[PDB]
DNA sequence: AGGGACAAAGGGCTTTCCATTTATTTA
DNA sequence: TAAGCAAAGGGTTGACGAAAGCCCTTTGTCCCT
């Protein structure tokens, strides 16, 4: 008949990102690294709504946090930790016949291409979301178990193949598939030009005088690690008219856009498992799919 | 009143002023004790999983006993012995000593064993006056868990749980 | 001549604070004053008073909900009723760091005291708590008021609690005056018939109900009295103060 | 159709100006910049107000913060750089169908003129301001990828036609309307003579602080980036009766006259934006205004 | 001399009955 | 010292049930042939 989850089913994070911390530095020297600050500034715009256009005369006036590189430095770095962590399969919480039938079911995914879209990502640097552009060229420089690689230019939309991508995916992939952990200690380097603006993760703020407070560690710009263990899975490229490498969520949701790509047409990972511990076919393009959300995390209820 | 009093003798038929099914729901310890009984007192209510008849407005017996001294009106005996009668012979003692704390006093000269079971009136008088009037230090709980209609009627009456103060004193710097 | 030893900051880590239905916290100063008999039962030092402050409190749990811990399966009768979680009923637990104070009587040397109490408190529980760490125990003689403030200033810092006494009632005074209730006595209502479900089979149980009294916590270094603020054995099945009401 | 935008729909700036710093430079030694520094000075004024007459009688005394040229230094130095980043029909938020129509419905936009108009405040100095008073001769030197091209003071409200202007023209037309970004790196320089009172962007205070807090960056004076960009935007020649240039926006607001120019009279944006994604065609001045305003940002949702 | 009935005693599973405020709120 | 301090978009879900009733089985208690 049919097997269920568990009423809990709970999967833990397979990827650890710190939060990642916004430094200035020069681009022909990058020792004297100097912490880009959240410095808090206020603008005087206009009151400019979809609606009420009687208030379009009246200025409006808040308090925001700006961040940017100093005067005296054009580029912008980056620097971060990220934990791959191995023991995919096993249910944190939950983990009975849906767990283990999962693992008879999943074992024989494809870790590789899985490791090797995962290490792209931070490659290709787009665990910055807003600081490519205006950006000249880009360095990302990534560290495992000391050793030392440099990216310059990577298409991000599509994933090309490479030599110094590959075997790092091939440590991820190897951590994934078996247990472990392997640490990424990155750090990224973009020319933004001299003094340019650097964009930190926002917090949310619930009823505060500052509209706009970027996210703080000691005064000091950083991102949301959240953020970007989020730019670490933008790899979902297997949905209705496959398109952008959007991030792989159990409905295919981009909370932007306002649609989730896999949702509703009998595409979203909840149904992708319920057959597949029922005895399905799973195809080689899908239970990666899976995969990549067992190494996301969530809830699998009732 | 008296078809759904008749429905209660017919059920399990237990009115209580102290129990200890507050403190664990497998307590089955039910005494009304007579003297500490005043006028705005308040007294909960158990029957096999909690079952009962509405007055056609969805009303149950809880409310109806509990409303203004409504019970003392029949305690104290203007409404006949037809009533009082019957209301008494519902008012039983329960003794059950199990899933209890079981504690000692220094009596004179020897120590004396002693269980400590819960009250009536403090969780109703606490969730209708901590509430009412502005008292704003307080932490509310639910007991039982998902199903908190198994210990006794007042815990099926309201969801929202009971109040108890709060002993955190400030401290130091 | 009295002698007053002290327990300082002691780490209390995993006791109940459900001291009754309705008030949840410290616990009452029944348990504080069997600590007393503890030890005069389990060492054989006599203790006539105890009084208590808190250096450090914490219910745990968030800020209107303290909670319980998911219970176990240890009764009978729930043979395939396991896979479930629990059946859950509320017990909220705290963490403290404490300060004790015990009025005995020795008439011996100071240096057989202190390991006497420090070999007590490695195999005694704070109601239900597990002591971490706690400072060594010293002696003190107080004779007047005079060497009694030599004991006033040593607690600090710490925050004593004294007797307060009730008005009319519970809630009402709750909510007037904004201060704190806790149990302090016992009354008996029905004697047990049978003696076969005790654990001592042979002192007749009775039935008890918690009554109450209002309190205040008060900084040590503003104390008039310390009797103000110890507690002792009362009539009947009570709890009450040398100093009195405050 | 009727594709009502987005409840949350919004748009990323596609010009990033920096934060123009000011320094003191001679007219003929143009090299040694001396940094302005932001002093306090205190103030003794009197009160001028247009109702209860009495208290003229008594003065008063409050504390600003004051920008002066160091009496060595005949001339001014404005910093900074401008960004043009490409990509200007693609939201942040929302972007999704109703920008894509609007894309389809903005293939003929002429961005020659858009970016024409757009350095030209660059090429004059509306920036300036209250710098650009006073001043013996403008000259702004513009640095794009190895091409320095020198401007003198061209008049702000006409649009002359010229060489110097139409190729860095020519370079943000090929930016605006495809990928990519460019960058100019802009130096402005104004003989206002020895000494002479300067005046960044003015920050805010407390309740009651400082009268006039000027906009220091580690105690030098400078530049609001979002009034460099009120600067750079200031093209807007198409309402009715359009008499000066005004900052585009979604409105048509000047806070500082307190007049809508195009509110409430289908001129604002979301009418002519809500008739290009609904099928209406436009002219050849709305819909370069309305990608314009795409340039320039903002939110746009009910 | 021992299996078979007579019946108590545990034991798994099966409903069940709910309806008030959902708190606000920190020193 | 005086005049003006924005808008939408959402805010999770899963376990957390004692006692009466209904059958099923087992072993105290008693029986002759």
């Amino acid at each position: 008949t049919k097997l269920k989850a568990p009423a809990v089913l709970a999967y833990s994070r397979k990827i650890n990102p710190t939060n990642a911390l916004m430094f200035a530095v020069n681009w022909s020297d990058r020792d004297n690294t100097t912490a880009v600050m959240v410095g808090t500034k206020t603008v005087a715009g206009t009151q400019s709504v979809r609606g009420n256009p009687n208030d379009a005369d009246k200025g409006n006036i808040q308090t925001v946090n700006f961040a940017n590189l100093p005067h005296n430095k054009n580029t912008l770095l980056v620097k971060y930790n990220v934990k791959f962590v191995g023991d995919v399969f096993k249910a944190e919480l939950g983990g009975g016949e849906y767990s283990n039938t999962l693992q008879t079911a999943l074992e024989n995914t494809d870790f590789g291409t899985l490791a090797y879209r995962y290490v792209y990502n931070i490659a290709a640097g787009r665990t910055l979301w807003r600081n490519r552009v205006g950006a000249e060229s880009i360095e990302t420089v990534i560290t495992v178990n000391d050793q030392t690689f440099t990216f310059s230019d990577l298409l991000v939309n599509e994933f090309d193949e490479d030599v110094d991508v590959a075997e790092i995916a091939d440590m991820v992939a190897g951590v994934l598939s078996g247990e472990g952990f392997v640490t990424l200690k990155v750090e990224h380097y973009m020319l933004l030009g001299e003094g340019s603006e650097v964009f930190p993760s926002q917090e949310f703020v619930e009823n505060s005088k500052l509209s706009k407070q970027l996210f703080d560690l000691n005064g000091q710009a950083a991102m949301h690690d959240q953020k970007i263990g989020n730019a670490i899975r933008t790899i979902d490229t297997w949905y209705e008219d496959a398109t952008t490498p959007i991030a792989v969520e159990p409905y295919g949701s981009v909370v932007r856009n306002g649609v989730a790509y896999r949702a509703g047409n009998k595409t979203d990972l909840f149904t992708l498992m319920d057959g597949a511990v029922n005895g399905k076919s799973l195809t080689e393009e899908d239970q990666m799919f899976v995969t990549a959300n067992l190494i996301r995390g969530g809830v699998f209820g009732g | 009143i008296k078809e759904m009093i008749e429905d209660f003798i017919s059920k399990g038929g237990l009115i209580f002023t102290h129990s200890g099914r507050y403190t664990n729901t497998n307590n089955s310890c039910f005494i009304f004790n007579k003297n500490d009984i005043g006028v705005d007192t308040k007294v909960d209510m158990y029957t096999p999983k909690s079952a009962g008849i509405k007055n056609e407005e969805g009303e149950n017996l809880w409310q109806v006993l509990n409303k203004a001294n409504m019970f003392y009106r029949i305690y104290s005996g203007e409404l006949g012995e037809e009533l009082q009668y019957l209301l008494k012979s519902c008012c039983t003692a329960k003794e059950d000593v199990t899933t209890l704390p079981q504690i000692y006093f220094k009596n004179g000269e020897g120590y004396d064993i002693l269980v400590p079971i819960g009250n009536a009136h403090n969780l109703i008088s606490g969730t209708e006056y901590l509430w009412e009037h502005k008292y704003y230090n307080t932490f509310t709980q639910k007991l039982g868990g998902s199903n908190p209609q198994n210990c006794t009627h007042a815990c099926n009456k309201m969801r929202g749980g009971f109040k108890q103060f709060n002993c955190t004193p400030p401290q130091v710097e | 001549m009295r002698k007053f030893i002290i327990v300082k900051n002691v780490k209390v880590d995993g006791i109940n604070a459900k001291s009754s239905d309705i008030t949840v916290g410290m616990p009452p100063a029944t348990t504080f004053c069997g600590l007393g008999e503890t030890m005069s039962i389990k060492t054989g030092i006599v203790v006539k008073a105890v009084s208590y402050g808190s250096v450090k409190f914490e219910v745990r749990g968030s800020r209107f909900n303290t909670s319980v811990t998911k219970f176990a399966w240890q009764d009978r009768g729930n043979g395939g009723k396991a896979n479930n979680n629990s059946p859950i009923q509320p017990k909220p637990l705290a963490d403290g760091v404490f300060t004790l104070c015990f009025e005995v009587e020795w008439e011996d040397c100071a240096e057989v005291l202190v390991d006497k109490v420090t070999n007590f408190i490695n195999t005694a529980r704070i109601a239900g708590g597990t002591i971490a760490s706690f400072n060594k125990p010293f002696v003190k003689v107080a004779k007047d008021a005079e060497e009694l403030a030599s004991v006033k200033n040593a607690m600090m810092p710490c925050y004593v609690v004294v007797d307060c006494g009730v008005e009319v009632n519970i809630f009402e005074d709750a909510v007037n005056r904004k201060l704190q209730p806790m149990v302090n006595g016992y009354k008996k209502l029905e004697k047990i018939v049978d003696n076969k479900h005790m654990r001592d089979k042979f002192t007749p149980a009775y039935l008890a109900t918690p009554t109450y009294t209002m309190i205040g916590y008060k900084m040590v270094s503003n104390v008039d009295n310390f009797d103000q603020a110890l507690w002792q054995y009362g009539e009947n099945t009570k709890v009450k103060t040398i100093g009195g009401i405050y």
